RNA sequence: AUGAUGUCAUACUUAUCCUGUCCCUUUU
C-alpha cells in the first residue's frame, strides 16, 4: 500500500520551484481548515482543461437538460425514490465495430484502446501528427510475437535522431506509467528508453525529471533485476544529460512531502553520482546537509550520503574525509531522525570503508560513545550498528577499552523484541567478539548462554536475512571460542521438528567443521552426531544441498574417525535407496556419490561390492532425475576403486550404458557421457573396438545438446576414443556431417576434428581434411576452414611445418566466394600466426598477407572484428615494420573512410611495440614554423 | 582552398604517383611523402569500387 | 567476445587479487576465449575484489571455484598485459532468459 | 571572456561576498534557496577556483542570461578583492 | 529429425533438378557450397525455391532482345 | 560567459586515454611531434643507443640527457 | 500460420507437377512449413491451373446477384456453379458489391 | 526511362578532357579514361 | 524499521506455511509456555477498554496493562496483555498480526521472557 | 624501449617501503614493498601516477624519516610547445621540479609539491634527511649546482668551478657526469665528477631545520 | 546495364543462451 502512491504522480525552474511552494501552501490550507472547522475535491474549468488532451469541446446540448444535471444531485435522491423499470418486447431485427486497422496489427487488450485509439480509425495519407500516427510501432513492440518485437525495436532505434525525444516520451511514459503494465512490457519499455537513450544527448534535457518520476520507482522494487537495470538506465541518463541539468532538475524533489519520492530521489543521488563522480557533486550535497531551512532536507541528504556509501561501496575511499566533514554536524543535530540516518550513513561508509581511514572517521567518534550511553530505541541500535563496523579498524588498545565498555550495553541488549535490533546487535557480536584482542573465557561465561538462549528460537530460522547472519556470527564463535563448544551445544537440535530449523543447525555444522577441522571433537558427542546427522537427513521435505554437503563436509572432516559408523550409514542408504521413488532415490544416490572416498579408503571392501553391483542395477530406472544422480555415484566410485578391481568388471558395465544415450535431457546425459569419458579415458582396452565405433556413431547426434558442458564432455570423449582407435576413421565419421543443422553443436564437429588431429599426429591427418574442401558444398568448406582454424590453436608449435600445406588453400579461401570465408580463413591465418611466431617462416604469411590486406574494408561485425584479430596476429608475427609499410599511406588519405580504417589499424599497430616503432617512421621534410627531421639518427661518429 | 592536380604534381619530385583523388585530402604534401617512400603498399582499388571488392 | 559483443570490459589497474572463474564458466580464456594453452594467470583490480565482489568470476560473474587464466595466444600477442577484464556492463545476455 | 583572467579565493574574503550572491540570486531566481547558497560556498571553498566550472555550474542551475551577468559581477568584484592588499571588494570600504 | 531433414532437402534438390530438367532452364547454374546461381540475372539464389521463382522479377529474357537483334539483324 | 563546448561523454565510447595513439583527423604536424617525441623516448630508454648516441658527440651522457629531455616539449615545434 | 510465399508457391507448383495430386503427404514432406491439409488445400484454393484469378466482368456479376438471393448462405456450394471455384473470390466480390452499391 | 539506374551509375554528369582533342565526358570514371586513351595519346602525340 | 517489524512477522509466517513446517515447528516452540503478547504501533487515541474489546475475540485477556507515558491519560503506544492459553496468542500472533485498527496498523508479536514496562520501540 | 614503456628510470625510498618505475614520458608506477610474516620480501599492487604531456628527465627518492615517502623528478610540459607554430611557447619553457608523494594511509600517490626551476637540470643528488641530516635533493645543472628542499627551505644556488686557464672553448658549459654518496653515523659527503673528470668533495653546511650553504672543493683528478 | 532507397520472406555467424530471483528497497 505504500508503493501505490506511483499510481497519483502527474507527469512533469523558478516555476518548478514556485509551484511546489503553492502545492506546500494549499496543504496548510486544507489541513488547517479542518483544525478550523481528497481525489473528490471539486474542480475548476481551467483545472478541467487541465487534464484532457489537445482537440475536445465542452458544447452542451439544450438549456433544459443542464438543469437536469443540476437537480439530478436532488433526483438522485429523488427520482430514485419514484417510479421507474425497464422491459423488452419480442420483435424480430448495423453492428460497427473496430479492432486494429492495419495488414496484420498485433492484437489490442480492451484498455489499451485508450492509448491506441488513435490507431483504429483508417483514415490515412492526409505532418508530426504522422509522426505520432507511424510510431504506434510501439505497439509492435508491446503487444506482438517476438519477431515483430525485435524488428520494431530496431526500426525505433534508428529512428531516434528523426522522431526526437519529444513525441517518443510524450506516447511512451503515459504506457510505462499504466496501472495494467505487466512485468515484460515494463522491461521492454526500460529497453526501448536505453536503446534510444544510447544515441539522443543533449535532446533529452527537457525531459530529465519527466523521465526520473516513472523510473525511481524502479530503484526500490523486490526484482532485483529490475534494479540493476534502473541504475544502469539512470546512470546513462545523468552521463547523457549534464550535471547541472540533473541538480538543476532534481532540487524541490528534496523537500517534497512524500517520503517516497525523497528516499528513491536520494537512491537515484547516488546513481548519477557514481556517474559523474563524487567530487562533481560534493559541493552541492555539502550545500544541502547545511540547509537552515528545515529538517527534511538534511534528512535526505544524508540518506544520499549512504547510498552513495552502498552503491560506490570500495570506491569511496578519497573523498571519505570530505564526506565524514558533511556528514559529522548531523549527530547532534536537535531532530531524531537526522541523528538516527546520519549515524547509520557513518555505518554504511565505515563497512565500504576496508581496513584504513579509521582516522577520517575519527571526530566522530567521541560524540557516538556518548550517546551509547542515554538512547532508548532505534537510534541507540543505529549507534551499535555504526560503531560496531567501527571497531574493527581501530587499534587492538584503544579498541581494547572501547570494545570492554561496548560489550556491556551489548549483554543487556540481547532481550529486545525489535527484530531491527536483533539483526544490528548480531552482527555487533560478530565484529566485536570476531576480533584477536578479545579473550575466549570472557565470551565463553558472559556471552554463549544468553546467545544461544534468546537468539537460538524459531521466530529467527524462518526469516531469511536473520537465518543468513545468525549462521555467520555462529560461525564466527566456533572461529575462536573453538568447535566443540557450539557444536555441543547445538547438536540437539538436529532432532527437533521443524525443517528450516534443523536446516539452520546443520549448515552451521558444515561450515563449523569446515574451517576448524574435526579433530576437536571428543568421542560421545561424535557418537550424538552422526546419530543426529543421520536422523535428519532421513527426513526431507524439500530437495536441497545443505543437508547434503553437509553431511559429506562432517563425514570428510571426520577422517576414518568414522569407521565404526558405516554400516548404520550405508544400511540407511540402501533402504532409502528404495523408499522414496522420485523423492528420495536420487538424493540417496548423491549421497553415495559424495560418501565414495570414505567408504574407499577405509578398506571396506563388501561394500564396494554392494554399492557396485547395487547401483548397477538401478541402470534400467525410468526417471532421469534418479538415474543421473545413480550415474554420478557410479562415477564418484570410479574414481575411488581402479579400472581393473571394478566389482562390474566394465566388460559388463560400459555396454550397458552405451544404450542410454538416447535420454537426451542433460540430468541423464550429463553425467553419463562424463562417465562414458572416465572410462573411455582411463582403461579403455576391457571393451572391443565394434562397441566403440558403435559409441561414435551414438556420440554424433549428442551434439543437439542446449547445454555447453554436454558438448564439451562429448567433445574430449571423442578425443580420449580417437586415441583407443585411430584417427582416419573417426576424422572420415566427422566428415559425414555437411554441418546442416546450425542449432545446437555444428562447429562443434569441427573441435573434434581438432582434438582427433591432436591426438594422434595431425601430421598424418590433413591430407584427407584439405581434399574434402574440394566439395562443392559451401558452409562444409567453411566447416573445414575452421577445422584448419581450431586445429592450429591448438597444435601451436608444430604449425612450423603444415603453414606451407594450408598456404595455397587459404589463398583460394581468402580469395572470396562469400563472407564466411574470409572471415574463417582469416581467423587460420590470426591463430596460425600467433603460433608459428620467432620460427622463420614470416614470407610465407607475407604473402597470405597480401589476400588478407583487401578485405579491410567492410561494415559487417563479424568479418571486421575478424579481420582485426587476423592483423594483429600478423603484426606480432611479421613484425611491425611491415605492418606500417602497409599501413602508412592510408593515414592521410582524403576519403574519412580510409582514414577511419587506417587510423583503426595504425592505433592497433601503435599500442603494442609503441617501443619498437621508432626506426621504421620514414623520413619527413621539414616545413616553415617547424622541424620534422630528426637530426639524432643522422649523427655519424 | 584545395590546389589543382597540375600544381601538386609540378610541386612533387615523384609526380607519377599523384591520384585524381589526393587534391581532396587535408594535407597533399604528406599524402605525396607517404605515397613515393621506399617499401610503402598502395590501398586497394575497392576505395572507389561499389561492388565491395566479392561481387 | 564471442559470447557477447556489447559486453565491455572494466581495465583498471591490476592489484594482487587472484582472478577465479566459475563452475560454469570453467577453463575459458577472457580475452582468447579459449579452452587450450593456459600460460598466465588472472588478476582481478581491488575495487572490483572487495567484500562480497571477491571470490566471484571475471568472465560469468557467478560463484568462482577454480582461478582463472590467460590463453598462451593471448600472453604472446601481449593481451594480457592490459587491465583487469572485469565484466562490469551487462547488456543483451541474461535479461530476456529470466522473463522464460 | 571575463572567466579567462586567473584569480585565487585564499588572497580574498568570504564573509563579505555572501550579500553580493545572495542578492544576485534574490534578483535571479526570484526567491532565497539553500542549494544556490550551498553551490555559491562550494565554488568559493576551494584556494584556487574555477571560473568556467562556476559558470556552468550557474548556467545548468539558472537560465544563463542572469547567470552570465552574475559570473561577470562575482569575477570582477572577486578581481577588486585581490588587487587590493587588504583583500576586500570596493563595496566594503564604504560600509 | 536431421536425417529427416536432409533426406527431405535431397528429395527437393532431386525435385528441382526435375524440374529444370523438364523445363529446359539454360540460366540455372549450380554452386560449390550447395547453392544455385542465376547466369542470366547474374544474382545469387540461397535456396532451392529462390531460383525457381526468378521468373517474375527482373526477367533478363527480354533483355536478351538486343543480343538477338546484334546476332541476327533480321526477325 | 557563454561557451557552448563541455566535452564530457556521450555514450561511454572512445574517449582517448592513451598518448602517441593517434586518430583519422590527426595533422601531419601532431603526427611528427609525436614520432619526434617518441623517438626521443626511445633514445632516452635504450642504453646502448643512448651510448652509441653520446660517442659519437663530445659531450657526456648527462648533457645530452637533459638536452634530449628539454627539447621533448618542443623538439620540432608544435605544428 | 500459411503465409503462403512466392518460393513456397513455386515449390508446392512443382510437388503438384512431380508428385501428383492425390498424394497429399508425399507433397508435404518437401515444404517444411505447412501441414498435407495445408499444401491441399493451397493447391486447391490459389496453385490451381484451373483457378480464373482475373477477369471480373458483368456477366458473372449477375450470376453471383442473382444466385445470393437464392441462397443466402452456403456459398461455398455456389463456388463451382458461378464458375469462380476459389471459395474467397465470391465473398470478396459480393463485399465490393455491397460496398459500392452502398455509398 | 531508367533515372535511377543513369543516376546510380553516374550519367549526365559534366566533365571534359582538353588533352583528349577537348571532348567531354558523361561521368567522372569516363573522364578518367578518356584522358588514358587512343585518342587522347593521339593528340598528344601529335602537340608534341 | 518502524513498521517493518509486522513485515518481518508476515514474512516469517508465510515462509514457515511456505516451507511445509508442521504444528510443533510452526514459529510456537520459541515463545511457548508464555500467554504475554507485546502489542506495539497502536493509535494514540486508543483507550485500554477498546483494545480489550477488540482483542476478546480470541478469548477472555486475563491481565491487560498499556504503556502509561505522559501523565494526563497514560498514552505511549505499547500495550500489553495475556490470554487465558497459548493457543489464544498463537491464534492473535498468527491472525492479528499487521492488522490495521483505526487508521494506522499495528503489530502482533510474543516476547515470552517478562513483564518489563520499558520493552517496545516507538 | 619505447618512450611509454618503464625501465628508463627507477627510483627507490631510503627507507625500503616502496619503489618507483617510471618511462621517459607519460607513464609512472610506484609499488609497495612489504615484508611477509616468514621474512619474505612481497610486493603489492602498483599505483599509477602518469601525467599526460609530461617527460621526465631524471627521478630520486626523498630520504624522509619513516613518513610519507616522496618520489621527486624532473618534469617537462610540452603540451603548449605542440601547439605553437610560431615557436614562442617552446622557448622560456623550464624544467619544474615535482615531488609526488605517496600516502600510506590512502594507499595512493599524489604530485604534492611542485616547482619549477632556473635552468635545464641533467641529474638529481638525493640529500640524506631524517635523523642524519635535513632532507632535500641537489639539482645537477649547467655550470650551476642548487639543493633546494621542499617546505620552507629557500632555495641555494652554487655555480660549477672550473680549471684555471682552461684550454677549452668558452662557450661550452660544465655539467656534472656521476655523483657517489658517502654517509656515516657522524657525518656525510659527496663526490661528485664534472663534464671534465673533475671529482670535487660536496659538503652542504645546515643549520638546526635548514640548510646553510654547500661548500664544495676539488678532491682529484 | 550495375547502383539507390524500400515493405517482405530465406540462409548464415556469434562454441550466444534456459532454473534466474529479491542475500539486501524495508521509504511515513
Amino acid at each position: 500500500e505504500y508503493k501505490k502512491h506511483r499510481r497519483t504522480m502527474i507527469i512533469s525552474a523558478e516555476t518548478p520551484r514556485t509551484d511546489r511552494g503553492g502545492d506546500s501552501i494549499g496543504e496548510t490550507p486544507t489541513p488547517g481548515a479542518s483544525k478550523r472547522k481528497e481525489r473528490n475535491r471539486p474542480l475548476s474549468d481551467e483545472e478541467l482543461d487541465a487534464m484532457f488532451p489537445e482537440g475536445y469541446k465542452v458544447l452542451p446540448p439544450p438549456a433544459g437538460y443542464v438543469p437536469i444535471r443540476t437537480p439530478a444531485r436532488k433526483l438522485t435522491a429523488t427520482p430514485t425514490p419514484l417510479g421507474g423499470m425497464t422491459g423488452f418486447h419480442m420483435q424480430t431485427e448495423m453492428k460497427s465495430v473496430n479492432d486494429q486497422p492495419s495488414g496484420n496489427l498485433p492484437f489490442l487488450k480492451p484498455d489499451d484502446i485508450q492509448y491506441f485509439d488513435k490507431l483504429l480509425v483508417d483514415v490515412d495519407e492526409s505532418e508530426e501528427q504522422k509522426e505520432r500516427k507511424i510510431m504506434k510501432l510501439l505497439l509492435k513492440i508491446k503487444n506482438g510475437t517476438p519477431p515483430m518485437r525485435k524488428a520494431a525495436l530496431r526500426q525505433i532505434t534508428d529512428k531516434a535522431r528523426e522522431f526526437g525525444a519529444g513525441p517518443l516520451f510524450n506516447q511512451i511514459l503515459p504506457l510505462l506509467m499504466s496501472p495494467t503494465l505487466e512485468d515484460q512490457e515494463r522491461h521492454l519499455l526500460v529497453k526501448v528508453i536505453d536503446r534510444i537513450l544510447y544515441k539522443l544527448d543533449d535532446l533529452v534535457r527537457p525531459y530529465v525529471h519527466k523521465i526520473l518520476v516513472v523510473i525511481e520507482p524502479l530503484l526500490i522494487d523486490e526484482d532485483y533485476y529490475a534494479r540493476v537495470e534502473g541504475r544502469e538506465i539512470i546512470s546513462n541518463l545523468a552521463k547523457a544529460a549534464g550535471l547541472a541539468t540533473m541538480i538543476s532538475t532534481m532540487r524541490p524533489d528534496i523537500d517534497n512531502m512524500d517520503e517516497y519520492v525523497r528516499n528513491t530521489t536520494a537512491r537515484a543521488f547516488a546513481v548519477v553520482a557514481s556517474a559523474l563522480g563524487i567530487p562533481s557533486l560534493l559541493p552541492f550535497l555539502k550545500a544541502v546537509c547545511k540547509s537552515k531551512k528545515s529538517w527534511q532536507a538534511r534528512h535526505t541528504g544524508i540518506k544520499i550520503v549512504q547510498q552513495i556509501a552502498i552503491l560506490m561501496g570500495c570506491a569511496i575511499l578519497p573523498h571519505l574525509r570530505s564526506l565524514v566533514e558533511i556528514i559529522e554536524h548531523g549527530l547532534v543535530d536537535e531532530q531524531q531522525k537526522v541523528r538516527t540516518i546520519s549515524a547509520l550513513a557513518i555505518a554504511a561508509l565505515a563497512e565500504a570503508a576496508t581496513p584504513y581511514g579509521i582516522e577520517s572517521f575519527d571526530s566522530v567518534l567521541k560524540p557516538l560513545w556518548k550517546g551509547i550511553r542515554q538512547h532508548r530505541g532505534k537510534g541507540l541500535a543505529a549507534f551499535l550498528k555504526a560503531i560496531g563496523y567501527l571497531i574493527p579498524l581501530m587499534d587492538a588498545e584503544y579498541a581494547n577499552y572501547y570494545t570492554r565498555e561496548v560489550m556491556l550495553i551489548l549483554i543487556r541488549e540481547f532481550q529486545s523484541p525489535d527484530e531491527e535490533m536483533k539483526k544490528i546487535v548480531l552482527k555487533v557480536v560478530k565484529q566485536c567478539c570476531g576480533t584477536d584482542g578479545v579473550e575466549a573465557n570472557y565470551i565463553k561465561t558472559e556471552i554463549l548462554p544468553p546467545f544461544f538462549k534468546h537468539f537460538w528460537q524459531h521466530r529467527m530460522a524462518l526469516d531469511r536475512r536473520n537465518y543468513r547472519q545468525l549462521v555467520d556470527t555462529t560461525v564466527e564463535l566456533a572461529n575462536k571460542v573453538g568447535a566443540a563448544e557450539i557444536i555441543s551445544r547445538i547438536v540437539d537440535d538436529l532432532k527437533d521438528e521443524a525443517e528450516q530449523y534443523r536446516k539452520m543447525v546443520m549448515e552451521t555444522i558444515e561450515k563449523i567443521m569446515g574451517n576448524l577441522g574435526a579433530a576437536d571433537i571428543d568421542h560421545k558427542l561424535e557418537e550424538q552426531l552422526i546419530d543426529g546427522i543421520l536422523y535428519a537427513f532421513q527426513e526431507q521435505t524439500t530437495e536441497d544441498s545443505v543437508m547434503l554437503n553437509g553431511f559429506g563436509t562432517v563425514v570428510n572432516a571426520l577422517g576414518k574417525r568414522v569407521k565404526p559408523y558405516l554400516p548404520q550409514i550405508c544400511g540407511t542408504v540402501l533402504w532409502r535407496l528404495n523408499n522414496k521413488s522420485a523423492k528420495v532415490r536420487q538424493q540417496a544416490a548423491d549421497l553415495i556419490s559424495r560418501t565414495a572416498v570414505v567408504m574407499k579408503t577405509c578398506q571396506e571392501e563388501k561394500l564396494m561390492g554392494h554399492l557396485g553391483v547395487v547401483l548397477y542395477e538401478y541402470l534400467g530406472e525410468e526417471y532421469p532425475e534418479v538415474l543421473g544422480s545413480i550415474l554420478g555415484a557410479l562415477k564418484a566410485i570410479v574414481n575411488v576403486i581402479g579400472m581393473h578391481k571394478m566389482t562390474p568388471p566394465i566388460k559388463d558395465l560400459l555396454p550397458r550404458l552405451t544404450p542410454i544415450l538416447k535420454n537426451r535431457h542433460e540430468k541423464v546425459q550429463e553425467n553419463c557421457i562424463d562417465l562414458v569419458g572416465r572410462i573411455a579415458d582411463r582403461g579403455a582396452e576391457y571393451v572391443s573396438a565394434r562397441e566403440w565405433m558403435r559409441i561414435c556413431f551414438e556420440l554424433l547426434e549428442l551434439l543437439k545438446a542446449h547445454k555447453k558442458a554436454i558438448r564439451r564432455a562429448t567433445v574430449n570423449t571423442f578425443g580420449y576414443i580417437a586415441k583407443a582407435i585411430g584417427p582416419h576413421d573417426v576424422l572420415a565419421t566427422l566428415l559425414n556431417n555437411l554441418k546442416v543443422q546450425e542449432r545446437q553443436n555444428r562447429v562443434c564437429t569441427t573441435v573434434a576434428i581438432a582434438i582427433v588431429a591432436e591426438t594422434c599426429s595431425p601430421f598424418t591427418v590433413l591430407p584427407a581434411l584439405m581434399n574434402e574442401y574440394r566439395v562443392p558444398e559451401l558452409n562444409v568448406q567453411n566447416g573445414v576452414l575452421k577445422s584448419l582454424s581450431f586445429l592450429f590453436e591448438y597444435i601451436g608449435e608444430m604449425g612450423k611445418d603444415y603453414i606451407y600445406a594450408v598456404t595455397p588453400l587459404l589463398e583460394d579461401a581468402l580469395m572470396d566466394r562469400d563472407l564466411v570465408h574470409r572471415q574463417t580463413a582469416s581467423a587460420v591465418v590470426q591463430h596460425m600466426s600467433l603460433g608459428v611466431y620467432g620460427f622463420g617462416c614470416e614470407d610465407s604469411l607475407n604473402h597470405l598477407l597480401n589476400y588478407v590486406w583487401p578485405n579491410v574494408f567492410e561494415t559487417s561485425p563479424h568479418v571486421i572484428q575478424a579481420v582485426m584479430g587476423a592483423l594483429e596476429g600478423l603484426r606480432v608475427a611479421i613484425g611491425p615494420c611491415r605492418m606500417l609499410q602497409y599501413c602508412l599511406q592510408g593515414l592521410f588519405h582524403p576519403a574519412r573512410k580510409v582514414r577511419d580504417v587506417y587510423w583503426k589499424i595504425y592505433n592497433s599497430i601503435y599500442i603494442g611495440s609503441q617501443d619498437a616503432l621508432i626506426a621504421h617512421y620514414p623520413r619527413i621534410y621539414n616545413d616553415d614554423k617547424n622541424t620534422y627531421i630528426r637530426y639524432e639518427l643522422d649523427y655519424i661518429l | 582552398n584545395r590546389f589543382t592536380v597540375a600544381e601538386l604534381k609540378q610541386l612533387v619530385a615523384r609526380p607519377d604517383v599523384v591520384e585524381m583523388h589526393d587534391v581532396t585530402a587535408q594535407d597533399p604534401k604528406l599524402l605525396v611523402h607517404l605515397k613515393a617512400t621506399r617499401n610503402s603498399v598502395p590501398v586497394p582499388r575497392h576505395w572507389c569500387f561499389k561492388r565491395k571488392y566479392l561481387q | 567476445a564471442k559470447h557477447h559483443p556489447d559486453l565491455i570490459f572494466c581495465r583498471k589497474q591490476a592489484g594482487v587479487a587472484i582472478g577465479r572463474l566459475c563452475e560454469k564458466c570453467d577453463g575459458k580464456c577472457v580475452i582468447c576465449d579459449s579452452y587450450v594453452r593456459p600460460c598466465t594467470l588472472v588478476r582481478i583490480c581491488d575495487e572490483c575484489n572487495y567484500g562480497s565482489y571477491q571470490g566471484r568470476c571475471v568472465i560469468c560473474g557467478g560463484p568462482g571455484v577454480s582461478d582463472a587464466y590467460y590463453c598462451k595466444e593471448c600472453t604472446i600477442q601481449e593481451k594480457d598485459r592490459d587491465g583487469c577484464p572485469k565484466i562490469v556492463n551487462l547488456g543483451s545476455s541474461k535479461t530476456d532468459l529470466f522473463y522464460e | 571572456e571575463c572567466l579567462e583572467k586567473k584569480v585565487d579565493m585564499s588572497k580574498v574574503n568570504l564573509e563579505v561576498i555572501k550579500p553580493w550572491i545572495t542578492k544576485r540570486v534574490t534578483e535571479i531566481l526570484g526567491f532565497e534557496d539553500d542549494v544556490v547558497i550551498e553551490f555559491i560556498f562550494n565554488q568559493l571553498e576551494v584556494k584556487n577556483p574555477d571560473s568556467k566550472m562556476m559558470q556552468i555550474n550557474l548556467t545548468g542551475f539558472l537560465n544563463g542570461k542572469n547567470a552570465r551577468e552574475f559570473m561577470g559581477e562575482l569575477w570582477p568584484l572577486l578581481l577588486s578583492a585581490q588587487e587590493n592588499i587588504a583583500g576586500i571588494p570596493s563595496a566594503f570600504l564604504e560600509l | 529429425s536431421s536425417e529427416s531433414n536432409r533426406d527431405r532437402r535431397e528429395r527437393l534438390r532431386q525435385l528441382a533438378l526435375e524440374t529444370i530438367d523438364i523445363n529446359k532452364d539454360p540460366y540455372f547454374m549450380k554452386n560449390h557450397l550447395g547453392s544455385y546461381e542465376c547466369k542470366l540475372c547474374l544474382t545469387l539464389h540461397n535456396n532451392e525455391g529462390s531460383y525457381l521463382a526468378h521468373t517474375q522479377g527482373k526477367k533478363h529474357q527480354t533483355n536478351l532482345a538486343r543480343r538477338a537483334a546484334k546476332e541476327a539483324k533480321e526477325a | 560567459m557563454t561557451d557552448r563546448y563541455t566535452i564530457h561523454s556521450q555514450l561511454e565510447h572512445l574517449q582517448s586515454k592513451y598518448i602517441g595513439t593517434g586518430h583519422a583527423d590527426t595533422t601531419k604536424w601532431e603526427w611528427l611531434v609525436n614520432q619526434h617525441r617518441d623517438s626521443y623516448c626511445s633514445y632516452m630508454g635504450h642504453f646502448d643507443l643512448l651510448n652509441y648516441f653520446a660517442i659519437a658527440e663530445n659531450e657526456s651522457k648527462a648533457r645530452v640527457r637533459f638536452n634530449l629531455m628539454e627539447k621533448m616539449l618542443q623538439p620540432c615545434g608544435p605544428p | 500460420g500459411g503465409v503462403w510465399r512466392n518460393t513456397e508457391d513455386e515449390i508446392l507448383k512443382a510437388a503438384v507437377m512431380k508428385y501428383g495430386k492425390n498424394q497429399w503427404s508425399r507433397i508435404a514432406s518437401l515444404l517444411h512449413r505447412k501441414s498435407a491439409k495445408q499444401c491441399k488445400a493451397r493447391w486447391y484454393e490459389w496453385l490451381d491451373p484451373s483457378i480464373k484469378k482475373t477477369e471480373w466482368s458483368r456477366e458473372e456479376e449477375e450470376k453471383l446477384l442473382h444466385l445470393a438471393k437464392l441462397m443466402p448462405t452456403q456459398w461455398r456450394t455456389i463456388a463451382p456453379i458461378i464458375g469462380r471455384t476459389a471459395a474467397q473470390c465470391l465473398e470478396h466480390y459480393e463485399f465490393l458489391l455491397d460496398k459500392a452499391a452502398q455509398r | 526511362i531508367p533515372y535511377w539506374l543513369y543516376k546510380l551509375h553516374g550519367l549526365n554528369i559534366n566533365y571534359n578532357c582538353e588533352i583528349c582533342g577537348n571532348y567531354t565526358y558523361r561521368g567522372p570514371k569516363a573522364f578518367q579514361r578518356h584522358f588514358a586513351e587512343w585518342r587522347h595519346a593521339h593528340g598528344m602525340r601529335c602537340l608534341g | 524499521n518502524p513498521l517493518t517489524k509486522v513485515k518481518l512477522i508476515n514474512e516469517l509466517n508465510e515462509r514457515e506455511v511456505q516451507l511445509g513446517v508442521a504444528d510443533k515447528v510452526s514459529w510456537h516452540s520459541e515463545y511457548k509456555d508464555s500467554a504475554w503478547i507485546f502489542l506495539g504501533g497502536l493509535p494514540y487515541e486508543l483507550t485500554e477498554g477498546d483494545i480489550i474489546c477488540v482483542f476478546s475475540q480470541y478469548g477472555e485477556i486475563v491481565n491487560i496493562n498499556l504503556v502509561r507515558d505522559k501523565k494526563t491519560g497514560k498514552s505511549k503506544g505499547f500495550c500489553f496483555l495475556c490470554y487465558e492459553d497459548q493457543r489464544s496468542t498463537i491464534l492473535a500472533v498468527d491472525n492479528f498480526n499487521g492488522i490495521k485498527i483505526k487508521g494506522r496498523t499495528i503489530r502482533v508479536d510474543h516476547v515470552s521472557n517478562y513483564r518489563a514496562p520499558k520493552d517496545s520501540e516507538e | 624501449c619505447r618512450r611509454i614503456v618503464p625501465g628508463q628510470f627507477l627510483a627507490v625510498d631510503p627507507k625500503g617501503r616502496a619503489v618507483m618505475i617510471s618511462a621517459i614520458e607519460k607513464q609512472k608506477l610506484v609499488y609497495i614493498l612489504n615484508r611477509d610474516a616468514a621474512a619474505r620480501l612481497t610486493i603489492s599492487s602498483p599505483l599509477e601516477a602518469h601525467k599526460a604531456n609530461t617527460l621526465v628527465y631524471h627521478v630520486v627518492g626523498v630520504d624522509v624519516g619513516f613518513e610519507n615517502p616522496m618520489f621527486a623528478c624532473l618534469e617537462m610540459d610540452y603540451e603548449e610547445a605542440d601547439n605553437d607554430p610560431t615557436g614562442e611557447a617552446a622557448a622560456n619553457t623550464q624544467q619544474t621540479l615535482t615531488f609526488y608523494e605517496l600516502d600510506l594511509g590512502l594507499n595512493h600517490v599524489v604530485r604534492k609539491y611542485s616547482e619549477p626551476l632556473e635552468e635545464h637540470g641533467n641529474f638529481l643528488i638525493t640529500v640524506p634527511g631524517g635523523s642524519d641530516g635535513p632532507s632535500g635533493v641537489l639539482i645537477c645543472s649547467e655550470n650551476y649546482i642548487t639543493y633546494k628542499n621542499f617546505g620552507d627551505q629557500p632555495d641555494i644556488r652554487c655555480p660549477i668551478p672550473r680549471r684555471r686557464n682552461d684550454l677549452d672553448d668558452p662557450e661550452r658549459g660544465m655539467i656534472f657526469v656521476c655523483s657517489a654518496t658517502h654517509k656515516t653515523k657522524s657525518m656525510f659527503f659527496f663526490l661528485a665528477q664534472t663534464e671534465q673528470g673533475d671529482i670535487f668533495k660536496i659538503t652542504l653546511e645546515t643549520d638546526e631545520d635548514m640548510v646553510t650553504e654547500i661548500r664544495l672543493k676539488y678532491f682529484d683528478t
